[PDB]
């Protein structure tokens, strides 16, 4: 069984900082790249960021980059994301995920964890 | 950037009726298209990758073809499980874009 | 499951020969006392930076490797396939089925050679570099039954490909076997009199490994 569970979420204020983590198991963690999706409520995907299996190579959307920090730590089987000058417009569901993509991560398989929900206040 | 769209914003079909769902680019992705299918308070599920190929597991009623900028999504005979919204997701450069998803009702 | 690459998947870095002396060397190798995934059978798996790949099974029962992106007919995929008296390397757009393709068409490259494959352990490693696809490859006796041998044994140069396409994901094509990746690390190879790698140190292990490193001393 493969899962993906998402924690660190809750509520914090504007200008202010959380860290989400997503703990792996059930596959090879440290041979797929990862990626973060959010969802905010009412609205639809939105692709937030993607780390290489090293965790050497690192990208952003343009709506995030220079505010949030991607980062892996394959010892522990563990995806994290640093987010800071959280704004209003971050509040989402945040998804940890492993995108079928035969272009980059070379991943043949989509795994999906529930969600944890960060909200801005 | 790409930007991806997608028509109709929203549909409504029966059961048996034929569904068809379109994405398009704003740049040539060839076929690099990923469709997810997604139920509320659920993570999105992969449907089809690579424009047309279909994931283990999926009923022989989903398809999917294009290439280019223009993509099409289709279920044969929609099934009363089939009520959920459509994304369609290009990977052919990073940044990775999903369209705006498209709502399919009774 | 995962076993331990104690000293396993270092390969001679180019075709310089060297004698009686340590070379440092920067290139793709897998780390040491690194987490190798252990399959039994059959997935497709991701190719990364570069794949280490090992089994102790029998020639007719490995019968060679799928390398490609989407693996189907949209795009070119390099087909290794060992058999009796031969191998065969194409490079098409392969169609595969479920012997290994239905069809074939849009070839770009073929080649063919002599084959590739108490037991007997076969290690290669696939690198894929400015459009040569590299093959290293070893062949020696194992007496260990649940897990990878300890001791040193340098990879050989079998074969260096210009096939020209990018690989991002892989299978094997079977009738047990050992999966680990590739990273850029700094190795201390030690050359002996005849130009064999006899050991090597893994510059970025341990404080132990750095010193000897930095001092160029085992
Ligand atoms: C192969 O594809 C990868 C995609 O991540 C790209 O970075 C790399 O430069 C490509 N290699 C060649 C020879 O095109
Ligand atoms: C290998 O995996 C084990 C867990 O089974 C972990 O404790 C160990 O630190 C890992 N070693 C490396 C190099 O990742
Ligand atoms: C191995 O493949 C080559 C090339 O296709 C073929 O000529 C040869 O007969 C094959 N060997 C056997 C035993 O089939
Ligand atoms: C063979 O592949 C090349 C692309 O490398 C393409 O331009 C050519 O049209 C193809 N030939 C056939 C018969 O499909
Ligand atoms: C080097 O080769 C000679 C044979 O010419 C052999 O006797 C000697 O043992 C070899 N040295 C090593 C370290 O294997």
């Amino acid at each position: 069984e493969v899962q993906l569970v998402e924690s660190g979420g809750g509520v914090v204020q504007p200008g202010g900082s959380l860290r989400l983590s997503c703990a792996a198991s059930g596959f090879t963690f440290n041979s797929y790249g990862m990626h973060w999706v959010r969802q905010a409520p009412g609205k639809g995907l939105e692709w937030v960021a993607f780390i290489r299996y090293d965790g050497g190579n690192k990208y952003y959307a343009d709506s995030v980059k220079g505010r949030f920090t991607i980062s892996r730590d394959n010892s522990k089987n563990t995806l994290y994301l640093q987010m800071k000058s959280l704004r209003a417009e971050d509040t989402a569901v945040y998804y940890c995920a492993n995108l079928k993509d035969s272009r980059y991560s070379g991943s043949y398989y989509d795994y999906w964890g529930q969600g944890t929900l960060v909200t801005v206040s | 950037v790409i930007w991806m769209t997608q028509s109709p914003s929203s549909l409504s079909a029966s059961v048996g009726d034929r569904v068809t769902i379109t994405c398009q680019a704003s740049q040539d992705i060839r076929f690099y298209l990923n469709w997810y299918q997604q139920k509320p308070g659920k993570a999105p599920k992969l449907l089809i990758s690579d424009a047309s190929n279909m994931e283990t597991g999926v009923p022989s009623r989903f398809s999917g073809s294009g290439s280019g900028t223009d993509f099409t999504f289709t279920i044969s005979s929609l099934q009363p499980e089939d009520i959920a919204t459509y994304y369609c997701q290009q990977y052919d450069n990073l940044p990775f874009t999903f369209g705006p998803g498209t709502k399919v009702d009774f | 499951a995962y076993t331990n690459s104690f000293t396993r998947g270092v390969y001679y870095p180019d075709k310089v020969f060297r004698s009686s002396v340590l070379h440092s060397t920067q290139d793709l190798f897998l780390p040491f006392f690194s987490n190798v995934t252990w399959f039994h059978a059959n997935p497709v798996l991701p190719f990364n930076d570069g794949v280490y790949f090992a089994s102790t099974e029998k020639s007719n029962i490995i019968r060679g490797w799928i390398f490609g992106t989407t693996l189907d007919s949209k795009t070119q995929s390099l087909l290794i396939v060992n058999n009796a008296t031969n191998v065969v390397i194409k490079v098409c757009e392969f169609q595969f089925c479920n012997r290994v393709y239905s069809s074939a068409n849009n070839c770009t490259f073929e080649y063919v050679s002599q084959p590739f494959l108490f037991k007997n352990l076969r290690e290669f490693v696939f690198k894929n570099i400015d459009g040569y696809f590299k093959i290293y490859s070893k062949h020696t006796p194992i007496n260990l039954v649940r897990d990878l041998p300890q001791g040193f044994s340098a990879l050989e140069p079998l074969v260096d490909l210009p096939i020209g396409i990018n690989i991002t994901r892989f299978q094997t094509l079977l009738a047990a076997y050992y999966v680990g990746y590739l990273q850029p690390r700094t190795f201390l190879l030690k050359y002996n009199e005849n130009g064999t790698i006899t050991d090597a140190v893994d510059c970025a292990l341990d404080p132990l490994s750095e010193t000897k490193c930095t001092l160029k001393s085992f």
